[PDB]
Formats: structure tokens, sequence, C-alpha cells
């Protein structure tokens, strides 16, 4: 973990390991 | 607004974790 790029599919990937089977937000900005 | 900030630069799992339920 020394550089993580989040965006779309990858956005849930990073939020995935943190959230896990608890569900994340991944809400749109505009 | 995580897509309009975590997709323009790099974030940190530390914070990335505050976006859970």
């Amino acid at each position: 973990f020394v550089n993580q790029h989040l965006c779309g599919s990858d956005l849930v990937e990073a939020l995935y390991l943190v959230c896990g089977e608890r569900g994340f937000f991944y809400t749109k900005p505009t | 607004g995580i897509t309009e900030q975590c997709c323009t630069s790099i974030c940190s799992l530390y914070q990335l974790e505050n976006y859970c339920n």
C-alpha cells in the first residue's frame, strides 16, 4: 500500500478490501 | 464525491475506509 489509484471499477476495488461484505458508498459527485 | 477526488489523484486506505457503511 504505497500508492493507490481509485476510479470507477478500481474505486470499488479499493473500497472493497476496506468495506468487505459490509457494502461501500461509491456515490457520484455530480 | 469520491469519484471527483479519488479518481483525479491518489488516496489512502486510511481514509478510503471512512467511506464504508
